């Protein structure tokens, strides 16, 4: 049927749903879109099932041609100007595309990640019931390249364009997370750095995780190895260099760093629009002690 | 049996402490037989369980169920109940690093070889990459230390050693593992009905060929 | 005429030129192109004096139509996988672009500007003698938004094209930077802790200047007052906090900040193409005594 | 007279060191007068002279022209020829800082108000922002040290002091001068015949507005 030809990609675009959730029994992590609530409201737009894929696209500069038949299709996350022939349609909107017509996202200034849905979906073939492509295992649909033709999957034309919740606007400068404090806080000398400290997003940030840099968190004990243990997405690791880690949706299920605190869920997505160069400042959920 | 610690891991999990891989996998059993609200996933590992839930929502009804859960003194077990293996990988002893093992360990490549295929090991915890088990519970004679550097590249299928585990590495990646020999199993495969071979909670039985 | 009609900018598109020099007795800053061999090189690609006005695009995302007759472009700098009509012609090279056709730039993974070159070059009005965008001033022609209509230079047709030389891929993270010592590194306590440190490049870096931000360099005497002195783009700026800044195109004639030492000007455009995020690694051009 | 310190800055730029602002100004028209091969800009300021070079060629060739050059007067002057001024600026000095700077000073505001605009200043060289004029050669008196810390923002036309200089912010940012008053002059206008209304060398009288 109706398929999209990547004409150009931007610096990463993958295709992604929900994950494959349950599978640590296999050294499998869930992965899935790095922004959740986005992800879920593109595919909400077009009225698609929540399990339906999208397609992240980082720093935008993603581009497709649509072929075979007319297709309807959301952008959410960081606001990139998206543009059908050059005329621009707004994120956050239901847009119909002609066959022939090339959809393109601008680069955004504010943000990070941006969803493309397509009513019936990215049709490619799941990998351990997913669609999501894992960074670090290299598990799920490959990274997309200029020339790959994409399946749109079967959907009916008709459906109701619901009226949306308003869109919370993506921080611009510092972003402020909650942290739950521990369980390994008291493997740090002074852990309250952590919540003090203007903590600078580098280039080396992925789906695996952010880094963080500033002022070194000091073990109490720099020698002590702890035991692999399992992760979660938000997990603060403090590895041997004291520059903190948060755990991305491509964290491997198990990590040998302490984990000095974990962002609450309601503040996960966040960071999945946090820009390299961005500062973060932490703050204690609730107060620790012990 | 009850609990030790329960830390909060975030908002929406749990992560509960033990003193030993054996009681990880017991209470794991425990945990997975109570089919709790609003579990996701149970992650046993080393020395903990983290219990992943679907929302902030379940933690506290979850830490409460959690204390009137028991195991049986039984259920933790360190060598195979009726000595019974569920696999058994066949391995070729021509690793990079048998000789020195045999000289860490005060042993002889015959003596290495033998204790590796002579006491069946429990995948304790799945880590690393995709399909790769940390084995427990084998003969403790062979513990080693990791290599002083880790390897640019080890073979897919490399049988290892490093500290109190045994393990085979899936596919082809860097490594610091003592390498003792090679299998030709497939440990990870993502087409099969069981992708990883090794699942925790497994016992398995190495054999020289 | 031929006019290029902006749809979309991206984080911020200037129109830049090789700047307005000689004019600190105004206290006006030379501005212009951040990367000029980026800029100079779009201009060559399509035969255009160097003194021609370019569009200075920052992290991609820039497009225009072309109205009014045929161009020739070239976009050099990061690559942005630019395309007409979608589709790709490639960075570095002449592309010919016909009436109506859109000219559409994508977002880069490696660099940050990209240098938007028309023969005939970017015909906004000069003010104070350059096209170009001065961002602490606000001289120059405004930062561009969709809707602007950008003229077209009147031009000769000179055929063939020329090949100029390839070009040297950008630092994807690790930049390193060549450093003229001085001439107030008697300032710091410590000045080789420049060299000898990961500096991370912050968000709140522009063409004013670059922010980094590591271990800060301490002063010898923290109180002590330098009086304003004449900068360049690539001085090694450190405010008392310690945390160095790398003078941009738009950095004011003169500072009032001591400087640690002074970019190389090998390494000096390099600086256009430094990602927010990314690490900066400085060393000595040659020995500090 | 001969040059003190020359050091290189960066590949393609020079700073001189002098040990004051009238050295400053006879080195900048002696500099300015050689019309030097590759000479971009010549930038006077407080304690030094940057001479800017259109590539690091020229670097080590001038640092050797340099050497050959004299300074050209040794006799300067500190008052204006035929006491003509060729500007006068307005000033309402309701300065955040004027009651700081007659103490000081030891100086009323009424003697600091009287003493800037008693005598004319000369306009030695432009800096820090367009249209910005560092004034010389005014009322001696008036020798203030500069703020502790900078203002934030210093409004558009504010009319201050600090050290040996007289100088009126062009617009709204951050000063570190202390403030006496303020000017409805237009110091600076990209589309007027004279963008900057003072240029190094004219003589500038202050008028209290009243
Ligand atoms: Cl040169």
């Amino acid at each position: 049927g109706t398929t999209l030809e990547v004409l150009r990609t931007g610096p990463l675009a993958l295709v992604e749903d929900l994950g494959r959730p349950g599978l640590a029994h296999m050294g499998v992590t869930r992965s899935g879109a790095a922004d959740r609530r986005s992800h879920t409201l593109a595919n909400r737009l077009v009225a698609n099932p929540g399990e339906s894929a999208t397609i992240e696209v980082t720093f935008g500069g993603f581009s497709a041609r649509v072929c075979g038949g007319d297709v309807a299709i959301a952008v959410t996350g960081a606001d990139t100007d998206p543009a059908v022939n050059g005329i621009p349609f707004g994120t956050n909107s239901i847009h119909h595309v002609h066959d022939g017509q090339v959809i393109s996202l601008g680069a955004p200034h504010s943000g990070l990640r941006s969803y493309l849905a397509v009513r019936g979906g990215i049709d490619v073939t799941p990998v351990l019931g997913s669609r999501s492509y894992d960074v670090m295992s290299a598990i799920g649909p490959s990274p997309l390249r200029p020339g790959d033709v994409l399946p749109v999957g079967e959907h009916t034309d008709e459906f109701p364009e619901l009226d949306q919740a308003p869109v919370a606007a993506i921080a611009e400068d510092v972003v402020e997370l909650q942290v739950v404090p521990g369980p390994r806080d008291d493997w740090f000398v002074d852990p309250d750095i952590l919540v003090r400290t203007n903590w600078l997003v580098t280039n080396r940030s992925d789906r695996v995780g952010m880094r963080l840099v500033g002022m070194p968190l000091e073990y109490r004990n720099p020698d002590r190895q702890l035991p692999s243990e399992g992760a979660t997405r938000g997990a603060i690791q403090v590895p041997p260099n004291g520059f903190p880690v948060i755990l991305g949706p491509d964290h491997p299920v198990t990590g040998g760093y302490p984990v000095i605190g974990v962002v609450t869920e309601e503040d996960i997505d966040k960071l999945g629009q946090v820009r390299p160069g961005q500062t973060v400042r932490l703050h204690w959920a609730y107060p620790r002690r012990p | 049996s009850t609990l030790g610690t329960v830390h909060n891991y975030g908002d929406q999990a749990l992560l509960l402490e033990f003193d030993s891989t054996a009681e990880v996998l017991a209470w794991t059993e425990t945990l997975r037989e109570a089919e709790l609200l609003g579990v996701v996933d149970i992650v046993p590992a080393a020395r903990t369980v983290l219990v992943k839930l679907a929302g902030p929502r379940y933690q506290a009804p979850t830490r409460q169920r959690l204390g009137k859960l028991r195991v049986r003194p039984e259920a933790i077990t360190h060598q195979p109940p009726g000595d019974r293996v569920d696999v058994t990988i066949d391995v070729v002893y021509d690793g990079a690093d048998l000789h020195e093992v045999a000289s860490l360990t005060g042993m002889t490549p015959a003596q290495v070889i033998a204790a590796h295929t002579g006491t069946p090991w429990r995948v304790g915890f799945c880590g690393f990459a995709p399909g790769f088990a940390y084995l427990v519970d084998g003969d403790a004679r062979l513990q080693v230390p990791r290599r002083a550097e880790p390897r640019t590249s080890v073979p897919a299928g490399a049988v290892a050693l490093a500290g109190e585990f045994s393990g085979v590495y899936p596919r082809q990646s860097p490594g610091g593992w003592q390498l003792i020999g090679h299998t030709d199993a497939v440990m990870f495969d993502v087409n099969r009905d069981k992708p990883a071979l090794l699942t925790p909670g497994m016992w398995v039985q190495f054999r020289a060929v």
